Formats: C-alpha cells, structure tokens, sequence
RNA sequence: AGGCUAAAUACCGGCACGAGACCGAUAGUCAACAAGUACCGUAAGGGAAAGUUGAAAAGAACUUUGAAGAGAGAGUUCAA
RNA sequence: CGGCUACCCACCCGACCCGUCUUGAAACACGGACCAAGGAGUCUAACACGUGCGCGAGUCGGGGGCUCGCACGAAAGCCGCCGUGGCGCAAUGAAGGUGAAGGCCGGCGCGCUCGCCGGCCGAGGUGGGAUCCCGAGGCCUCUCCAGUCCGCCGAGGGGCACCACCGGCCCGUCUCGCCCGCCGCGCCGGGGAGGUGGAGCACGAGCGCACGUGUUAGGACCCGAAAGAUGGUGAACUAUG
RNA sequence: UAUAGGGGCGAAAGACUAAUCGAACCAUCUAGUAGCUGGUUCCCUCCGAAGUUUCCCUCAGGAUAGCUGGCGCUCUCGCCC
RNA sequence: GUAAGAAGCCCGGCUCGCUGGCGUGGAGCCGGGGUGGAAUGCGAGUGCCUAGUGGGCCACUUUUGGUAAGCAGAACUGGC
C-alpha cells in the first residue's frame, strides 16, 4: 500500500465519520441571530452599557502569558471591602463580584 | 479593560561594575545552588551528627 | 481610502498601492527611441530560400 | 528507417513563459527583441531568466546585494536582478548604489530611498543600457530552500544527512531503529 | 476542475491508466501502514529510519507551556526598538545607552550571533548565553537579568 | 506451478539504455578514510599555513620580482 | 458523600416560510398520477408500473356498407 | 456539360469477429439475438512535488466583532491596543540543560605544541564558473591634427547560481590537559586542544491562495460471494407428546 | 394445544422445521472484505517499457532497485585552436 | 581493468604537534614558465515527481538433467 518517499500518515478516519459531520452552513445565520440578540438586548434591557458588568485588571497564570494582561471576572471581595461598598449593592451598581478570587 | 501599561526607562548612563558582575555564570550558579540546596543541608546534618 | 504612492491609505490600516512593474511602458516609444536604435545590428530582411 | 538513435525530440527548454502576467510578457517581448537584435549575451541570460519560473527565481536579499557590490570593481556598476530584492534585518548601513530589479519590497525601497540610492525597473534599465553595459547580474540562494534539504540518495543509508519527513521534530518520532546503535541497527 | 482532470483525457483507453496485467483492484499491498516490519521494510526502513521502538523517558502530563522560551538573536536584538531611537540615542551624545527589553517584545532568551556594532545598549532578559554575554561585554554594553 | 527462477537475459540492453556512467570527475578528491595520524599532521599544518606563511613568502615574492 | 437556575450549543421528527452554479418522468424520495396504492408471502415483511389532445371540446351533426368492432364521404380547428 | 459523394450494382487484388486473460486468439477459450435510455476513477481530510499569483522575515482572518431593516446580500467592505493562534526566522540531547564570528596589525608573559591588552575589517579559502570591467593592437578615397563615429581582440582583473574539497562555529558522548570567578570557596560553575554522531549555522524564503500529478484513510473506479452479530416472524407442510 | 433457530422435534435418514435445513425466514450492521473473474465511455500529436536484483508465511500479491514519461536548471557553438 | 595531459610537467620558497643522523622523507600551502600531445563519431552535465512492470517465449552458437521431446533449467546477442 505505501509508495515513494513521503511522510508516514495516521489519519483518524476509521471511525464512521460520515454520520457526524457538522459544517457551518448556518454561520451567517448565527451571525444575524447574535446581532439581533445584541441589538434587542440594547433595546429591551436598559441604558446599561453592552458587556454590562466591569471586569478587572488580571494577570495570566503561566511562565508564558504572565507578561501580558487580561480582563478578569470579578473584583475579589477583599478588594471590594477596601473599596467600601456592600456586595449586592455593588452587583446592582454594576460591579462584577467573584468571591473566589484571592489577593 | 486591557490597559497594557508601558514602562519605558529610555535614558540612563552606563554604570559601575554591575556590567562586570551580572554575567552568564550567575544563572548557572543559581541553578546549581537550587539543585544542590537540600543535599548540603543533609551533609550539614550529618556533620553535626558525626561530632 | 487608498492614497498615492507617496503616502499610505488613511482609512485602511495596513494597505499601500502595488508596485508598478514597467513605469513608462509605451513599447513602441521604447523600440523607436534613439537609445535602443543606436545599438542595433542591421535590418536583415533576406530570405535565403531553398535552392534546387 | 534512418536514425538508429533514440528519438529525444525536445531537449529540456521552456520557450514561452508560463506566467500569464501582461507586464512580464511585455518585458519578455522587449528583452527578446534586444537579445536577438543587440548581440548581447547579457540580454540573452536576462531573457532566459524571464523565461524561468517563479520558483527558480529565488528572492534576493539586501545584505547579499550589498556584499556583491562591496567587492573591488563594482563601485559605479548597477545591480541587475531578475527577481525580488527584500529587506534584511541584519545590516545597518546601505551604500549609494543603484538597483534594477522587479517587485522590490516596501521596506527595502524605503531604506534605499533613505540611503540615497536609485531603484529602477527593467524598461529603464533597457533605456539606460541596451547591451547591458555597467551591469552585474545576480542570483539568489536556491539551495537554501526548505524543499531542497529533503533531496538526496536516502535519508540515512551512509547517514546521508537529508532530513526525513516527519510531523514533530523531537522525541518518539523516527528516533529508535536506525538512529542509534542501542536499538537494533544504526544507519 | 473535472475538465482539467486527467480522467476526461483518459476516456477511451480500456484499463484507464492502471494497466491490464497488474489489475489494481481494491488494496493490493495492504491498508495504510500495513506490514511495517514484515514485507514493506524497504519502504519503512531506507525512507523513515528510526520508526520502530522506544527512545527515552516518559514524561507524564507534559505541556508545551512551562518550557516556553522564544530565542531572540543578536541580529533581531536591534529592530525590536525603532531605528530612529537608536540613531537619536547614539548620535555622539554622551555615555548613555538605550535599553532594549525583549520581554516587552515577547522573546525571553537572548542568544548569540554576529553583526553587533560598537554602539552599546542594555539588554534585559530572563536568560542569556555566554556567547551573547561576551558579545555584549565586547561591544561595551550591560547585561541585566530580570524575572 | 513451477516458474522461471533466475536469469540475466535482457539486462545489458537495459543497462545501455542510459549509457553507464563513470563518476569520471572529482577535482580535489574526497579526504575521508585517510590515516588519522596523517590527518593530525595535515590539519595543524594547514592552520599554521594560515598563520605563518605571510612575511617569508612576501619577501620571497619581492626577491623574485627584483630578480625577474 | 444535599438541591435549583435562563445564556452561548444541537435538532434527517413536526407546524408554517423562503432560496437554489441540483434533477427533470429509466433522473429526482419508493411515490409529480386514486403511493406505502395495486399486488405477493400464514406472518414479520417485500413493493411497482403509470405526466402531456387542442387556445377553447368546438370530442366529428348528417349520408352510406356492415349485426357490431370498423370504414368511405361531409364538418370543427392554424393544423385530424 | 461537370460533380466528389454515408445511393445501388459489377469487376481485379487483399481480406477469419469484435473485447480480454495470456508467451500465444479467428479459435474446438470465455461475454455478445437486435435496438433506445442509464452505467464505472468523483468528493472530503492529510502529505509530498511541480506550476501561477499576492505579501515577503514575515505571512494568514479560516474565530469573532463593526455598517440601516434591502432581491442578487448565506455575497462583499473594515478591524490592528482583535495576531490569541498555525507555519517560518535555531538546533541538539532520553533529560537536567545548553545553544551557532571569525579574521588582520602592534605590544607583553621564556611569540612557550601559550593566555591577555589597544585599533581595524567582517559571514573564510581553493579550482571551475553565465555575465561584467580594463586594455596592447588592427581597420574606414591623398597628407599632420582630432572628437562620438565602422570595428573585433591575444592577454589581464572583480567574480552571481551551483558543483567538488579544506578550514571555522553550536549541541551529546569520548580522550588529554591547565586556568579563571565569587550574593559565598563546594562531590560550585565556566573555559582549552583533538576524533566523533545531528534532520544544524556558515546573510535567512517563508506564509496564504489556486491548479495539476502521486499516496494513504474513508463505500472510494463499478458489480460480485461461502461467513458473523443484533432484533423480531413462523408447528396451516412436516416431527413428536 | 405444547415444544421456535445453535433452538425445537427426531423407531436416528444430520432426515423434518411452510417448495429453503450439515443450522429456517425477514430486516439492520452492509454499499461487510476479497492479493480473486468480468467491465471501465471523444479525437489527434510526441515519447515509450518489463516479466529482472534483493526482501517478505513470500510463489495469482506487495516493497526496493532497474527500464519509462513529464517538469526543468547549469553551460557549449554559431567570427594555428 | 588502467593510461593516452593544462586537474599534466619543471623551478624556487614557507608550514607540520607526521616521521627523523641530516633543510631526512612525506603531505599541505604560495609564486612563475611554456597547452599543437592517438584514430573515428557526437554538443554535455545535473535536480525533482511518477505510471506501468514484477506469468514470458523463440533462434544461431556454449551447455546442465533426460532416451528424446513443440520437455525442464542457464550464458551472449537478436526477434516475438
Ligand atoms: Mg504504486
Ligand atoms: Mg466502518
Ligand atoms: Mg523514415
Ligand atoms: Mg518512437
Ligand atoms: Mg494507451
Ligand atoms: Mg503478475
Ligand atoms: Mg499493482
Ligand atoms: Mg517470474
Ligand atoms: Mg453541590
Ligand atoms: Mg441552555
Ligand atoms: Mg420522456
Ligand atoms: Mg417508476
Ligand atoms: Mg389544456
Ligand atoms: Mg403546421
Ligand atoms: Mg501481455
Ligand atoms: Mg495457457
Ligand atoms: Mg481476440
Ligand atoms: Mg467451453
Ligand atoms: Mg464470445
Ligand atoms: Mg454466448
Ligand atoms: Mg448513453
Ligand atoms: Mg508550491
Ligand atoms: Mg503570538
Ligand atoms: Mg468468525
Ligand atoms: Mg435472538
Ligand atoms: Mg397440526
Ligand atoms: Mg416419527
Ligand atoms: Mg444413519
Ligand atoms: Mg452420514
Ligand atoms: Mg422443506
Ligand atoms: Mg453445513
Ligand atoms: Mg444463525
Ligand atoms: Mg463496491
Ligand atoms: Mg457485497
Ligand atoms: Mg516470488
Ligand atoms: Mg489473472
Ligand atoms: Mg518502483
Ligand atoms: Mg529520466
Ligand atoms: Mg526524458
Ligand atoms: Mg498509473
Ligand atoms: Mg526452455
Ligand atoms: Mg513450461
Ligand atoms: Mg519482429
């Protein structure tokens, strides 16, 4: 079955892959759906901004990506206590609260 | 929310013997010290044991 | 939106105009210029057909 | 029968350039006319290099195009390249030389115009030198291609130094039987 | 393009490009890498040496994440900062030198090459080679270790 | 099911299809295989040729240009 | 070692909808049509063939041979 | 009147019925009564090579986002402090790890089979090598004089692409030897000279797109079985209570 | 009425089990696989083989080399040697 | 099988940690001198990718086994 000088191949096609084929023919469909979802959110919900809760300045845990920066998840309850406001009052102001993040 | 902070430190004069002390051998000495930290402590404990 | 060959495009971020391969590309003007016709061999229009 | 010899009809050659580029065809017409009307073997070789393929015209580099003119006797001469001259990150100083090439990259053109040189095209090179006087023709690193390092008699039979095909250059991929003496044979 | 395909050109030949005698039916030699040791040893050997066997240690749960160290050369050491910067910083002003921080560029380890001019700089990196460190000491720069 | 085992018929005609080629040319012949003590001679001799051939051959070139 | 929760994801079943560099009655679903119908096997089950008159039926009144099928005239229609 | 012609006939010569399996077919080898329609190398993924295009030490938005609700718009345009990421620019080791510049001149230590200081050049040398450059000399209706003019050339020089060899540098083992440093003097690190193995360096040529060939996995050029498993239906024939 | 498929029943023939029994029938896996038969669809031009080395649980097969085609690249000549 | 030249001869000089009575030998490096060195014919070198092939037969000559074969098996060349 093999031939002249070429790379040894091990394709993972022995399993019946013909049944489970997912091809993005609805990719502009999802694009239009999610545009309408964002616009309907900005209509119906509030004059709150899009991507409503504010995300923290957060460093990435690695020896690789720790030179860069990232929008995190929440404001790390010790930090919120130093800022001096209540938890759910902060959640209604717009502060994203994650109780797991340490300092 | 990105705010990639950019420290520059553009102007400084060439300085004293840090350029004569911060050579390649410091990394190898630190690597050897980190690899042989505990065995020296075991030899110190054995030197204290053998009186 | 595209610019000239001196500056870049101000609306598109990383685009410039293409490189122009032949600048003054009038081939008849080039072949009838005196600089080319100074260095030509001779007009050889003899045929030299088959002689029985 | 007449010829007992084998019938090898066409030798090797590419007569017309396979590229459908109109500007390349106009340059082929102009340098064909000059090559058959000026008795210039420089025009012959430049017309053959215009017949030559896209792959067999490797991109020239700025440091090499400096160093081939740094030699004594190449001060007032023009560098003619049938191919592209690209930027080099290595060098810092660029002399006051002249360039005659096709499709020079933007950073290379910018640094030549900052250094004070003059870039040209092949029509201007023909108007300035029909026979090709004052020119030096250059070529680029063909054998440094990644494709040519797989080419040999074998990957490893007199150890052969010619890079077998594999996915990941590392451990567990083609390193055991024939690469070391402890596991079976060794080349 | 089926009109550029060879199959349209071969319509009319009986065996269709695969011979009358050999008769390529389904899979004559095997399937995939069949017979890697038995009967295709002149193709697996002599074209892929080293293919069969174990080689070394088995590092369980390996990541290509802890050993992340992109190597920057001394030729690439200059153009991480612009040429205007080094000209206006080394235009005979004083003994001050510009600082090239390769960790900002994303390259961790500095290695040695040639083509390092006389004008000294300060290089901050996580790692160095002794060749590049001697080149920096030869051109008069300062080698600074950072974390 | 006995078959023809081995022959060399129709082989030289296949050989002379391409005109069997001598290697025919190795200018400055290959150096591997020669005596390692001779290589320890020759490499040090070549690098000291690179070192110390300058001034004596220069004065000899001056002398032979003055004589002829 | 107790529990709930919308989101981005999937949908060859269903109800309605739109489009096609696809097929055009031996093709396309088995099925453009009284198709899961006729029919077969005790049964599970198997499973077809089959579109086209003309603009409009104005589907040839009436005479004549023959018991009729059918035919020769006449007539409608741009064209039997 | 002329006319080759898918019309018919006659005459002279040659002429076994096509396709394949085969060393060998007209075969007493097989398929073919005839005719109309259908019918067999496609597609995906991956790799390799060749070719064309754009950018080019970079390249690529395929993943999302932005525009007003548009049939063609399931298109197209843009992002750039969306380049995260794939490939390439660095390899060698099983690994801890390490990691590609040398050459010239002057001075010193006994220029010591030997290290250091100051300045300069910078990817080495040899033999070939398209091309290019300089040029003795010769030649244009009568004499000195001339500038471009018609006009080649012995010999000489610089030497792309690549070939063959030598030398140099990086990594892992092997052999022989001396020296240097202290965020701490230790079963601590580094350096030297040779012979080795590597898919290395020795001014890098890749990335994306598309086409062609070949291979592999997928039903995969089309048709073909004796067989195996899963779940159901039959004692109206027959066998026995 | 009861025995239903590797099961049933058999005064035993491996006979019968719905025209099929030395393992029934229908559907699915399934377009199972086949180194094995048969076939494989327009024209013209150019070049054009082999039945051989070695290896294989190899002898109707495959891998390698050889034979072959295509794509080129580097040069050489046209102006007493 | 080898040789029938410019990749070949001759002269002068450096290097060697190889060798050693010896500037002895041997290799490498550098500079210079003269190319008209058998016949005949031909313009050459080199890189990549790949199909098919892997059942053969016959003939002169040399042969193996067999009594012999349109038998089986080898060598050169040619043909199918
Ligand atoms: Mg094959
Ligand atoms: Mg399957
Ligand atoms: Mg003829
Ligand atoms: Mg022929
Ligand atoms: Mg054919
Ligand atoms: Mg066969
Ligand atoms: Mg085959
Ligand atoms: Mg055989
Ligand atoms: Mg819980
Ligand atoms: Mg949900
Ligand atoms: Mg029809
Ligand atoms: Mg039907
Ligand atoms: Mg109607
Ligand atoms: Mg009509
Ligand atoms: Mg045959
Ligand atoms: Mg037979
Ligand atoms: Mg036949
Ligand atoms: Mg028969
Ligand atoms: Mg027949
Ligand atoms: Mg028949
Ligand atoms: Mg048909
Ligand atoms: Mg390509
Ligand atoms: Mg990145
Ligand atoms: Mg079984
Ligand atoms: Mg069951
Ligand atoms: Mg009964
Ligand atoms: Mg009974
Ligand atoms: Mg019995
Ligand atoms: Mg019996
Ligand atoms: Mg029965
Ligand atoms: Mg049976
Ligand atoms: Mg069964
Ligand atoms: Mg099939
Ligand atoms: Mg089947
Ligand atoms: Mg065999
Ligand atoms: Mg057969
Ligand atoms: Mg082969
Ligand atoms: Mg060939
Ligand atoms: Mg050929
Ligand atoms: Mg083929
Ligand atoms: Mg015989
Ligand atoms: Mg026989
Ligand atoms: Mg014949």
């Amino acid at each position: 079955a093999p031939s002249r000088n070429g790379m040894v191949l091990k394709p993972h096609f022995h399993k019946d892959w013909q049944r489970r084929v997912a091809t993005w023919f609805n990719q502009p469909a999802r694009k239009i759906r999610r545009r309408k979802a964002r616009q309907a959110k900005a209509r119906r919900i509030a004059p709150r901004p899009a991507s409503g809760p504010i995300r923290p300045i957060v460093r990435c845990p690695t020896v690789r990506y720790h030179t860069k920066v990232r929008a995190g998840r929440g404001f790390s309850l010790e930090e919120l206590r130093v800022a001096g406001i209540h938890k759910k009052v902060a959640r209604t102001i717009g502060i994203s609260v994650d109780p797991r993040r340490r300092n | 929310p990105v705010r990639n902070v950019y420290k520059k430190e553009k102007a400084r004069v060439i300085t004293e013997e840090e350029k004569n002390f911060k050579a390649f051998a410091s990394l190898r000495m630190a690597r050897a010290n980190a690899r042989l930290f505990g065995i020296r402590a075991k030899r110190a404990k054995e030197a204290a044991e053998q009186d | 939106l595209y610019g000239t060959w001196r500056k870049a495009a101000s609306l598109k971020s990383n685009y410039n105009l293409p490189m122009h391969k032949m600048i003054n590309t009038d081939l008849s003007r080039i072949l009838k210029s005196p600089e080319i016709q100074r260095a030509l061999r001779a007009p050889r229009k003899k045929i030299h057909r088959r002689v029985l | 029968g007449v010829d007992i010899r084998h019938n090898k009809d066409r030798k090797v050659r590419r007569k017309e350039p396979k590229s459908q580029d109109i500007y390349l065809r106009l340059l082929v017409k102009l340098y064909r006319f000059l090559a058959r009307r000026t008795n210039s073997t420089f025009n012959q070789v430049v017309l053959k290099r215009l017949f030559m393929s896209r792959t067999n015209r490797p991109p020239l580099s700025l440091s090499r195009m400096i160093r081939k003119m740094k030699l004594p006797g190449r001060e007032n001469k023009t560098a003619v390249v049938v191919g592209t001259i690209t930027d080099d990150v290595r060098v810092q100083e660029v002399p006051k030389l002249k360039v005659c090439a096709l499709r020079v990259t933007s950073r290379a053109r910018s640094r030549i115009l900052r250094a004070g040189g003059k870039i040209l095209t092949f029509d201007q090179l023909a108007l300035d030198s029909p026979k090709g006087c004052g020119t030096v023709l250059l070529s680029g690193p063909r054998k440094g291609r990644e494709v040519y390092r797989h080419f040999g008699k074998a990957p490893g039979t007199p150890h052969s130094h010619t890079k077998p095909y594999v996915r990941s250059k590392g451990r567990k991929f083609e390193r055991a039987r024939g690469r070391r003496a402890s596991r079976g044979y060794k080349n | 393009p089926s009109r550029l395909r060879k199959t349209r050109k071969l319509r009319g030949h009986v065996s269709h490009g695969h011979g009358r005698i050999g008769k390529h039916r389904k899979h004559p030699g095997g399937r995939g890498n069949a017979g890697g040791l038995h009967h295709h040893r002149i193709n697996f050997d002599k074209y892929h040496p080293g293919y069969f066997g174990k080689v070394g240690m088995k590092h369980y749960h390996l990541k290509r994440n802890q050993s992340f160290c992109p190597t920057v050369n001394l030729d690439k050491l200059w153009t991480l900062v612009s040429e205007q910067t080094r000209v206006n910083a080394a235009k005979n002003k004083t003994g001050a030198a510009p600082i090239i921080d390769v960790v900002r560029s994303g390259y961790y380890k500095v290695l040695g090459k040639g083509k390092l001019p006389k004008q000294p700089v300060i290089v901050k990196a996580k790692f160095f080679s002794r060749r590049a460190e001697e080149k920096i000491k030869s051109v008069g720069g300062a080698c600074v270790l950072v974390a | 099911a006995k078959s023809k085992n081995h022959t060399t018929h129709n082989q030289s005609r296949k050989w002379h299809r391409n005109g069997i080629k001598k290697p025919r040319s190795q200018r400055y012949e290959s150096l591997k295989g020669v005596d390692p003590k001779f290589l320890r001679n020759m490499r040090f001799a070549k690098k000291h040729n690179k070192k110390g051939l300058k001034k004596m051959q220069a004065n000899n070139a001056k002398a032979m240009s003055a004589r002829a």
